[PDB]
């Protein structure tokens, strides 16, 4: 991943406007609605039967909060994504058995959610910066797979 | 697979896009070229400047095709036949790129019509653009 | 689209595979797990070492499904319906992985068919496996 | 690119056995047959009407020899594929306008060709090593795109 200084600036500036819990719940719920095979890990989370049930499910939203909290913290480490996510990579491979393609689907949902939430502010160059970031995060989370 | 609820959702959402369709088609290309630079390999001949006539023309044509597909969602292979021939025989755009444009159209719609871009509508639009893309690549080999 | 020439090539190649289909299916999985380690995420309940009987069992099941698909090449969605349900609703294998297994089955076929894996037969087999994959992912959403 | 020592040894051992011109013509012809939209870059190459015409076309074979010769040269530089392919990367972007997905298609076809030619000797671990390499070469060829 190679962010220009101005792309790093744009990422950081938009993110300062984000309610991480809110965006996390929206993005993770939309992941499960739009790409329902991602529900495979969440048989224990209760009602996933309709889009409204998924979006409103407390367990889904708690998962989104945890996931996007970790994503948020990683944005302080744009220079070292592989290192910052290495231990989560190993957990996702070794214990959680999560196909990294799920991370790429989440990245694209997150981009859509940022567009949805930010409107005018989510300009084509801001999107391009965030596309680099979500790709870099997914790549970092995939890095320790074996 | 595209359901009749999906069909309803796409008709409603694209109907709401209305007269903005060409604008949004152009913006989807603009977004794609910046987010996914390799897609510019298919447009070495264009002025890709913001607001160019060539990008706006491409966006209007693509928007018209999408309008035709939305109006004919149970007969899309027929509706898009000339375009599936054009892409298979001449343009020869690698199928991977249709995913990239589709994503950029979703982003464009989310940015412009957030009230309409509900989770269900997002899912239906994604399925619909995947269907359109399948049709457009169906004659490649 | 599966053309009569493609169907003919597929039937000829898979007829040659004959009773080795299960062995080749197992080898395709073995190749996939090594070349594309993320695919192992779907088999945490398996011994995935060379010669594993669990991999042999999986390869036999998939080979048999493919034999059935070949026998029903003109009626494939119905033939594969139970498997489409199973992959969509329970196994929930991300669609990208079907590409990976399809490539590894081509490699396996190539490694065992010096005469028969001609360029034309390679092309038809790739088309066929893409069509099987499309059917198997058609009910995911 | 990071290769295990089993992987790099497997690549170099197999490659010393390869007839590069022959494999290059075979892989490049199969690329144009199996993925015929790739013919878009070869309008001037003459008859590409049927699989036999493509495979027998002297210009296709000459292109495959050039391409796989450059691939072969790069195998001496497995530790710095980005640097070894930078000039060709910029050429393919700026002059030839080649979508890098084409490089991935060619890598896949090359793997199939090596399996076809070597049979049982193209074992699952040798294939895995080659998959790493073709991915690394495609990534290196894509690196200078902008
Ligand atoms: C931005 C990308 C992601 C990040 C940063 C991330 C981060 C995390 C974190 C911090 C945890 C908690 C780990 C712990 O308890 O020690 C976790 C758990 C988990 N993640 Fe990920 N995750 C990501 C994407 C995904 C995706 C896309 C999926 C699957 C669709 C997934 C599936 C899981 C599962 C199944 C758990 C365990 C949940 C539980 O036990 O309740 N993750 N993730
Ligand atoms: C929703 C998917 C798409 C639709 C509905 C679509 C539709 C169209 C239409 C209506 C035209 C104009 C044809 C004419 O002037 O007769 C066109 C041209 C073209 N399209 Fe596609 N297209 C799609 C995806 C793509 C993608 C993904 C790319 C490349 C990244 C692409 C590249 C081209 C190119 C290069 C031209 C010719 C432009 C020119 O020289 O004027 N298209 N397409
Ligand atoms: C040509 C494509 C494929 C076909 C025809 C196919 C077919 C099958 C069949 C026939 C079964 C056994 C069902 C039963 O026992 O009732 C099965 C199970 C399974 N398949 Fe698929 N499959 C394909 C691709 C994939 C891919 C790409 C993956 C993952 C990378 C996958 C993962 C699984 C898993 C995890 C099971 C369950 C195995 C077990 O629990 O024993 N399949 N498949
Ligand atoms: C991935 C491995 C590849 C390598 C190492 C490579 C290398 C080369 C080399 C050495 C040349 C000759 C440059 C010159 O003499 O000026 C060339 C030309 C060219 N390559 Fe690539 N190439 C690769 C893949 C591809 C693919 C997959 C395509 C498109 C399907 C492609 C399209 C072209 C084109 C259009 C030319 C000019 C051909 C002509 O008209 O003579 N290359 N490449
Ligand atoms: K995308
Ligand atoms: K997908
Ligand atoms: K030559
Ligand atoms: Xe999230
Ligand atoms: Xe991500
Ligand atoms: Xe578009
Ligand atoms: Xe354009
Ligand atoms: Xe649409
Ligand atoms: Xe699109
Ligand atoms: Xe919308
Ligand atoms: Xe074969
Ligand atoms: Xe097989
Ligand atoms: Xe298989
Ligand atoms: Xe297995
Ligand atoms: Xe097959
Ligand atoms: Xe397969
Ligand atoms: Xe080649
Ligand atoms: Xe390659």
């Amino acid at each position: 991943m190679h962010l220009t200084p101005e792309e790093k600036s744009a990422v950081t500036a938009l993110w300062g406007k984000v309610n991480v819990d809110e965006v996390g719940g929206e993005a993770y719920g939309r992941l499960l609605v739009v790409y329902p095979w991602t529900q495979r890990f969440f048989e224990s989370f209760g009602d996933l039967s309709t889009p409204d049930a998924v979006m409103g499910n407390p367990k889904v939203k708690a998962q989104g909060k945890k996931v996007l909290g970790a994503f948020s913290d990683g944005l302080a480490h744009l220079d070292n994504l592989k290192g910052t996510f290495a231990t989560l990579s190993e957990l996702h491979c070794d214990k959680l058995h999560v196909d990294p393609e799920n991370f790429r689907l989440l990245g694209n949902v997150l981009v859509c959610v940022l567009a949805h939430h930010f409107g005018k502010e989510f300009t084509p160059p801001v999107q391009a910066a965030y596309q680099k970031v979500v790709a870099g995060v997914a790549n970092a989370l995939a890095h320790k797979y074996h | 697979m595209l359901s009749p609820a999906d069909k309803t959702n796409v008709k409603a959402a694209w109907g709401k896009v209305g007269a903005h369709a060409g604008e949004y088609g152009a913006e989807a290309y603009e977004r794609m070229f910046l987010s996914f630079p390799t897609t510019k390999t298919y447009f070495p001949h264009f002025d890709l400047s913001h607001g160019s006539a060539q990008v706006k023309g491409q966006g209007k044509k693509v928007a018209d095709a999408l309008t035709n597909a939305v109006a004919h969602v149970d007969d899309m292979p027929n509706a898009l036949s000339a375009l599936s021939d054009l892409h298979a025989h001449k343009l020869r755009v690698d199928p991977v790129n249709f995913k990239l444009l589709s994503h950029c159209l979703l982003v464009t719609l989310a940015a412009h019509l957030p009230a309409e871009f509900t989770p269900a509508v997002h899912a239906s639009l994604d399925k619909f653009l995947a269907s359109v893309s399948t049709v457009l690549t169906s004659k490649y080999r």
